[PDB]
RNA sequence: GAAAGAAUUAAAUUAAUAUAAUGGUAUAACUGUGCGAUAAUUGUAACACAAACGAGUGAAACAAGUACGUAAGUAUGGCA
RNA sequence: AUUGAAAAAAAUAAUAUAUAUUAUAUAUAUUAAUUAUAAAUUGAAAUAUGUUUAAUUGAAUAUAUUUUAGUAAUAGAUAAAAAUAUGUACAGUAAAAUUGUAAGGAAAACAAUAAUAACUUUCUC
């Protein structure tokens, strides 16, 4: 290679090009996803969905009302500082870090007619640490989701070299899953209407949980899983089973509406909130 | 030579696996396919009127807020303070549950604590 | 010191060729406490299925109601057999004579 | 050291032959390059005969 | 009609008094043999489905008996109890 | 029912197989694709099943929906509102994308595909912005034919240009293909397909083909040369071919000359632009303008001085690339050319 | 008023670069991916940089053949 | 072509046949496959003459031939876990820190953390 120098040259021309388009190759990736004539293609409103009927019949209207706040306005967030132009040194400067933290934070909008909180995405992690020695619970731990759930599970891999805990790197540790739509209404709908009853001593979730813009976590241990329908129904191909993170997140500005919207999907709450 | 482990995490990565278990690849005449397009053209239009139906809903449902907090702003402090008085630790109660797609022996009950 | 089943040359799934993932599931019925029924999607074939012990019937989802009974298991251990084992004894007449002690 | 050489000749019957260095166990080399006498290009393949490392055939139609 | 075979080699296990009734209730595919002609295309049958078609599986212990969704107050149009609409919305007037 | 209707609404509009009609309107599922044309296929192929009553209420839905986009077209007073407001009504007809899906879009036939009715107008706008015109740009881009000719590029019709009379054989020629002397000896013929609002009773165009090319040793640079062009030509949606037998001698103010590059001269582009005449109004008739025949250089031309001079709106473009080869000599007698220069091997 | 796009702006080269240190890199030189495994080929090499010599460094251009690319073109080993 | 059934079609592309051009083009025809590849007495299917059986039919037995089961990860132009360190084409953006989450703690894995004025298409008052 003669040189290495990235260089794009400029157009004479408003034209936006997409070369997938004048390229032959790869005739069916030029079909969306959502079209029949896509392999990929895949029905995606097959029945009506309860839960995401009720939070559009009921708990919106609730919601907005709730969080309703006269003349209320735009809190901004924690941004970059900039250095007062007093000395020239300052002409050039990359500008300060925000005043508490090393990263940005969001600017917090009243809730209106258009911003109302609501589920946007649930997330489970299976990290099987006793997988370290034996490389099959990670794919008993991927079943376990995929039965639970539905979707295809996706594995995790170590990252980290950590000797008290004899963790290597690139080794197959668990499996993932994220849910969306009519999939996570249903794995919402069953966890509430038979797992978390069925535990044992269950007070709800932490009133002190979840990331501080919007977003629940809560886990579950290996007897909790063995609540669901599908483990409970063939006992005998489930010896052992492994516990799960359970992280929703939603449209909610702070977490205290995702509190109270996941209240009204009855999701209990125990602590004493921040 | 594998265990019986071994052949049982293999049979739960078959039910993982695609070989062996996915159909033919749909193809449609034409005439179908047009079908199809007119098919997903209405369910489309129609999930956008429905969406914007309730979104208007939701704008005059706040316009009406904003009307009765200005209201009651200006004709008694006291009860527009105890309104605007924030919810932030509000939850909905325990039974008001999400509906089911058949009811339940006992419709409604007439009686609590 | 680890064990791990090989892995195999994975075939080549090409560009628009990759199909997506439908897995076999049933429109199965389950049925809560109450009488209530639910239609999910389930991969077991199992297109029935009534639960003992769910939401309809715990305190904590059901606050308001006076009543509401709590069951377990059957056939299954020795539950209710400290019960079944005496039958001389029987529901008002202990609680009346578990009034005091009388101990100091 | 730890690397040998090797003596790739052409296959059409010109003489032409070009050297490369190899690691001590690599696999056999062949490859495609100009052939100045019949001017094209043309396979080369090993002179000598090498002792090569012996690496498993790869399980491609499923066995047992 | 694009769903994935069912597997039920791990649904059922091997000699099994439910693998049995299983089957039993199942019914087979047609399985391509050399010398006959087959107008709706030579069958191509893996794990006992034929890939050109949808797969269809039959299946304190009484069977599930829905309730009705229509109540005696909706057939008697009861204007006051609170059951004479239990997919709808009631408001109090 | 509004798209049963015909008694203003453009016959083509409709699909013209009755068989293809009677299918895709079918009450119960006894007929055959006519798709498939062998009967085999036929009893092999299975419609996927639920599918026509549900089309049947689609449709019910759509043509309610297109009856309202009638009702106030019907009103509304504005050309492009009233062009909207059709497109939009016309839009999601299934036999109108039926007949632009799968019929001719280039060599168009009026009773399927009409360029006269808006939707068929936007479904064939969309249709070249897809790939026509990106593949246009690339290649002016590329090729440097925009910086070196015209400042830019507002693609607005689609051109397609071919050598028919030259020897024989039909094909559109490709952007920035090379051609032989032997195939661009002789003419091109260009097709103009133009997709928006245009008053195709007053509007003219002219074409004007030129090589930025050809060398120049006075200065040691090159020079661009006027190979072709055309002034005051008028199209239609629908017939809109232009050849020898749309255009006279008064049309013509530089005949055509082929491409004749010389030995070792590099590869020479030539361009093809199309240009819309200004629209007076207060006035009858097409605006006809004439061209200073003695200014016009032929030789030294200076494209942008003669747009500007005429007040010229480029809305089209093509282009093609031609190199030396051995029937050069051969056109150049042809045409009574001098013979060519022979240049160096080495740049220097 | 609302969705879905196209993206734009601020910040970032502190991660990563096969290997020290320095310079460079987001337009990526970093990372993922499809072909491919071809340029980790052949005969002339101007002209420069550097330079006592001997050596070293960048390389236009002509010719022969390859791989990738719709094309423009890129590749005479590795960001230096 | 046969095969449930009474003029023929008018697109991109792919395949078959053929011939125009010192032009990888045109004409007619059709619309296949797209997760596969040896080796299985033993699991599961479909195919005949007795059969019991009611014109059938049927369900069950016996054999000949064939089919399925070798059950194996990526389903995304994958994108900062580990694996191909040289070419080309397409595409993307890391890292720390903070807040949470079963075992989980300083340290394992997942999720969240800057701004939408302007421009389009669609829906709607
Ligand atoms: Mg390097
Ligand atoms: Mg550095
Ligand atoms: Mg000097
Ligand atoms: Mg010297
Ligand atoms: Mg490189």
């Amino acid at each position: 290679p003669k040189s290495a120098c990235s260089l794009v040259k400029p157009v004479h021309h408003l034209v936006k090009i997409d070369k997938s388009k004048l390229s032959p190759r790869f005739p069916e990736l030029k079909y969306d996803k959502s079209d029949i004539r896509s392999p990929g293609f895949k029905p995606k409103d097959t029945h009506a969905d309860r839960l995401n009927d009720h939070y559009l019949n009921t708990l919106q209207s609730d919601l907005l009302l709730i969080n309703y706040s006269h003349n209320a306005a735009v809190v901004k967030g924690l941004k970059q500082r900039a250095w007062s132009g007093d000395s020239p040194y300052h002409l050039n400067r990359p500008p300060k870090n925000p005043r508490g933290s090393k990263a940005q934070l969001p600017d917090i909008h009243p809730i209106k007619w258009s911003n109302i909180p609501g589920l946007e995405s649930v997330v489970i992690n299976c990290f099987v640490r006793e997988a370290r020695e034996n490389q099959l619970l990670a794919i008993t731990a991927a079943l376990q989701l995929q039965q639970i759930t539905g979707c295809k599970p996706h594995p995790i891999f170590s990252k980290n070299d950590v000797p008290t805990w004899k963790l290597r790197k690139g080794h197959q540790m668990g499996a993932k899953v994220e849910l969306k739509g009519k999939e996570m209404s249903q794995f919402l709908s069953t966890l509430t209407e038979i797992v978390l009853p069925r535990i044992r001593e269950y007070k709800g979730i932490s009133n002190q949980s979840g990331n501080r813009f919007g977003g629940i976590s809560f886990g579950l241990t290996a007897e909790d899983i063995k609540f669901f329908p599908e483990i409970d129904a063939n006992q005998d191909s489930w010896p052992k089973t492994f516990g799960m993170h359970i992280n929703i997140n939603t449209s909610a500005q702070l977490d205290y509406q995702a509190r109270t919207l996941l209240s009204g999907f009855q999701f209990p709450f125990f602590g004493e909130e921040k | 030579s594998l265990s019986p482990l071994a052949q049982r995490v293999v049979t739960q990565l078959s039910v993982m696996s695609a070989s062996r278990k996915q159909p033919k690849l749909l193809k449609l005449a034409r005439e179908d396919l047009i079908k199809h397009q007119t098919i997903e053209k209405c369910w489309s239009i129609y999930q956008q009127q429905q969406r914007e139906r309730r979104n208007l809903q939701l704008e005059l449902q706040y316009k009406s807020i904003e009307r009765s907090m200005n209201l009651l702003q200006e004709l008694s402090p006291r009860l527009f303070e105890a309104a605007n008085a924030s919810e932030k630790g509000k939850r909905f109660p325990m039974e008001m549950k999400v509906p089911t797609d058949f009811p339940p022996n006992t419709l409604w009950h007439y009686n609590f604590r | 010191t680890r064990i791990t089943l090989p892995r195999r040359p994975a075939k080549k799934i090409q560009l628009g060729k990759s199909r997506p993932a439908i897995y076999h599931q049933f429109n199965v019925k389950m049925e809560l406490s109450d009488g209530s029924v639910v239609i999910r999607r389930s991969q077991y074939p199992k297109g029935e299925i009534r639960l003992i012990q769910d939401q309809r019937n715990n305190p904590l989802w059901n606050p308001s109601r006076d009543d509401l009974v709590v069951v377990d298991a059957n056939s299954g251990g020795s539950l209710d057999r400290f019960n079944k084992r005496y039958s001389s004894l029987f529901s008002t007449v202990e609680l009346s004579e578990e009034n005091k002690k009388k101990t100091q | 050291s730890k690397n040998s050489v090797i003596k790739l000749l052409s296959t059409a019957a010109s003489g032409y032959s070009r050297y490369i260095s190899i690691k001590k166990g690599a696999p056999l080399v062949t490859q495609v390059r100009y052939d100045p006498v019949v001017k094209r290009h043309v396979l080369f393949k090993e002179a000598k005969k090498r002792k090569v490392a012996e690496r498993k055939p790869l399980d491609f139609l499923r066995t047992a | 009609r694009l769903m994935w075979t069912f597997p039920a080699y791990f649904y059922f296990k091997k000699g099994t008094v439910a693998e049995h009734k299983f089957l039993s209730l199942q019914k087979g595919p047609i399985s391509k043999k050399n010398g006959i002609w087959f107008p709706r295309g030579i069958p191509d049958i893996k794990h006992g489905r034929e890939r050109s078609t949808k797969q269809e599986v039959k299946l304190v212990n009484r069977p599930v008996i829905p309730n009705d969704r229509i109540t005696e107050a909706d057939r008697s149009n009861d204007m006051k109890s609170l059951e004479r609409q239990l997919s709808r919305t009631l408001y109090l007037l | 029912h509004i798209w049963s209707d015909f008694t203003t609404r453009p016959s083509s509009l409709s699909i013209q197989s009755s068989k293809v009609k009677n299918y895709l309107f079918q009450k119960k599922a006894s007929l055959d694709p006519p798709s498939i044309s062998r009967r085999s296929n036929r009893i092999k192929y299975s419609p996927p099943e639920h599918i026509d009553e549900i089309f049947r209420m689609s449709y019910d839905f759509l043509e309610q929906r297109s009856s309202k986009f009638y009702e106030l077209a019907n009103k509304t007073k504005n050309p492009l509102k009233k062009d909207a407001l059709l497109i939009k009504a016309e839009i999601n007809n299934p036999e109108v994308q039926y007949n632009f899906q799968f019929n001719n879009k280039l060599n168009n036939v009026k009773d399927i595909i009409d360029y006269d009715v808006p939707v068929y107008r936007h479904l064939g706008k969309q249709h070249w912005e897809s790939y026509g015109q990106m593949l246009l740009m690339q290649r002016l881009e590329t090729l440097a034919a925009i910086p070196d000719t015209l400042p830019t590029l507002v693609p607005r019709a689609e051109v397609n240009i071919k050598f028919p009379f030259s020897t024989g054989v039909n094909k559109w020629i490709e952007p920035g293909e090379f051609l032989s002397s032997n195939v661009t000896s002789m003419r091109p013929i260009f097709k103009i397909q133009e997709y928006e609002l245009v008053n195709v009773e007053k509007q003219l165009y002219t074409v004007l083909i030129v090589n930025p090319d050809v060398p120049d040793l006075s200065n040691d640079s090159f020079k661009t040369a006027l190979c072709y062009g055309l002034v005051n030509i008028n199209l239609t949606y629908n017939d809109n071919l232009i050849d020898p037998r749309k255009f006279h001698s008064s049309n013509i103010i530089a005949d055509y000359l082929p491409p004749v590059p010389e030995k070792n001269a590099g590869k020479q582009r030539f361009v093809v632009w199309v240009f819309r005449q200004p629209l007076i109004e207060d006035k009858q008739g097409p605006n006809m303008l004439e061209i200073d025949r003695k200014e016009l250089s032929r030789d030294d031309f200076d494209i942008r001085q003669f747009t500007k001079k005429y007040n010229l709106t480029a809305i089209g473009a093509h282009i093609w690339r031609s190199e030396w080869d051995a029937k050069v000599a051969a056109v150049r007698e042809k045409y009574g050319l001098p013979p060519g220069r022979v240049f160096s091997r080495v740049r220097r």
